[PDB]
Formats: C-alpha cells, sequence, structure tokens
C-alpha cells in the first residue's frame, strides 16, 4: 500500500481530536 | 489546493481545512469525558500520526533511490509535531480556562495550523507515491532497453519474461492512480498511454526476436526501430502524465 492509504486512518482520528476540543462549549 | 491530483488526498485536504475553519455551533462534554481528556486524546492522536507517518516513510520503496525525497517527508512530518505541540499547549490552555473567547481563537488558530500541516504532508506523501510509480516506469524501460540489445535469441526470451510481469505490475498501478486523479484529461491521458504500452511491448517482443534471427532482413529492422519509437513514446507519456504533464 501507498503513504496516502496508511495515513488515511490516522488523519481521520487527528482531525477529530482536534475538532472536538475546538467545538467544547466551555463550562 | 491546483497541485492536488489525487482525490483520495483532495476529499481528505477538503475536510481538514473546511472543518477547523468554518466553526459555528459548539457542543457539551461527551459522556464521560472531561476538559483534560479533551487534551489527552488530541495528544495520543498527535503522536499516533507520527508513529504511523514514520512506518510509512520507512517502508517506501524509493528509501534508498531519493534520499532527497525522504528528506523533504520527514521535514513535513516534522512540521505535523511541531504545529501538534502547539495545539496541545494553546489548547490545554483554552479548555482550562474555557469562556475566554480570545484563547479559543488562538486555540482555533492553532488547530487551523496543525490540521494545514497535515494536509501539506498528505500532498507532499502523494507525490512521493507518484515517483515510486515513475520508478516502476523507469523499470520497465531498462529491461525494454536491454530487450532491444540483446544478442541473442535466449536472452530476448528471458527478457520478455521479465517484462511481462513488470509491466503487468505497472499496469496495476496505473489503472488504480488513473482512478484516483483529480482531472479526467489526465486520467484519459494516463490511461491512453496505458493502452499504447500494453499494444506496443508484445510488438518489440517479436519484432526484436525476428530481427536477432535475421539481421540481415531490412523490413525486419525497421519494424524493430520503429516498435522501438513506439515503446520509448508510450513510457514517456506515462512519465510525463504522472507529473501532470501533456504528453509529447
Amino acid at each position: 500500500t501507498s503513504i496516502v492509504e496508511m495515513m488515511q486512518m490516522p488523519t481521520q482520528q487527528l482531525k477529530q481530536s482536534v475538532m472536538d476540543l475546538l467545538t467544547y462549549e466551555g463550562s | 489546493i491546483d497541485e492536488v491530483r489525487s482525490k483520495n488526498v483532495l476529499k481528505q485536504i477538503t475536510q481538514l481545512i473546511n472543518e477547523v475553519t468554518n466553526i459555528t455551533e459548539t457542543f457539551p462534554l461527551k459522556p464521560g469525558q472531561t476538559t483534560e481528556g479533551l487534551v489527552a486524546t488530541l495528544d495520543a492522536a498527535v503522536a499516533n500520526f507520527l508513529q504511523t507517518g514514520s512506518f510509512a516513510i520507512s517502508k517506501c520503496p524509493i528509501a534508498n533511490s531519493d534520499p532527497r525525497a525522504i528528506d523533504l517527508l520527514h521535514e513535513a512530518l516534522g512540521a505535523v509535531q511541531d504545529t501538534g505541540q502547539v495545539m496541545i499547549q494553546t489548547g490545554r490552555d483554552f479548555v482550562r480556562d474555557s469562556t475566554s473567547t480570545n484563547k479559543r481563537a488562538i486555540a482555533t488558530n492553532s488547530g487551523r495550523n496543525l490540521l494545514t500541516a497535515v494536509a501539506k504532508f498528505l500532498i507532499l506523501a502523494d507525490s512521493i507515491d507518484v515517483k515510486v510509480i515513475v520508478d516502476k516506469v523507469d523499470e520497465v524501460r531498462e529491461t525494454a532497453h536491454q530487450m532491444i540489445e540483446a544478442d541473442t535469441k535466449i536472452k530476448v526470451d528471458d527478457l520478455y519474461n521479465l517484462l511481462i510481469s513488470q509491466i503487468e505490475e505497472l499496469d496495476i498501478t496505473v489503472r488504480r492512480r488513473a482512478i484516483d486523479l483529480v482531472k479526467p484529461n489526465q486520467r484519459d491521458d494516463l490511461l491512453a498511454a496505458r493502452s499504447a504500452l500494453r499494444q506496443t511491448a508484445p510488438l518489440l517482443y517479436t519484432s526484436t526476436r525476428t530481427f536477432v534471427r535475421h539481421p540481415e532482413h531490412e523490413e525486419a529492422r525497421r519494424n524493430r526501430d520503429y516498435t522501438a519509437d513506439e515503446m520509448h513514446s508510450a513510457l514517456n507519456a506515462l512519465e510525463s502524465v504522472l507529473n501532470g504533464q501533456q504528453p509529447k
């Protein structure tokens, strides 16, 4: 497989973890 | 963005950039989650990206052949590590003072920078993936070169046995690349060059084999030269299109 292919899942999880933090509404 | 030639990459980077620059609604913590947990997850996700990225780079088949390429990849991965660090810090600052509009903005900016660095890594990764295909074209080109130069029937057959497999391997990767290409004209051009290679190589085999058996035969010489030219044009066309250029 290719580098792009191997990075698909880790890209998604990193994306997910950034968006989860930035869309936190606060206290 | 216009340099992006892979639809797989294009969709991923479109997600990365659009989502982080278009935050409107915000949400409570998912059940069981904490502010410190949000940072922990982010930290682990950065780390896993770096680990998988390092592994992917180390397995890249042109690791030997193209050292500057691997250097760019490590540099680009380093930019993810660095922006990742800033994101973890500013992110932590934000979640710990989560009503601070200004700390939210800084963390959001950190997020843009990090996901942009991820996008640049993927774009570079695709270019290296393309270099691997080009390396395969070069291998086919050299085997064909040797076949044309062979001075015995047994050499011509043995070299064509190698060429059959190399072209079959290349054919698979080129067809898949064609499906992933953003621009339909590059897609169509790549497929045309693929077809030309598949048609020309068997003719090169039989023209070379006939010519080694009958060198005095001037139409045999002409046919071999002509099919060789056709072969070279197809291979050059594949390389041209893979590099985002028009053939010929």
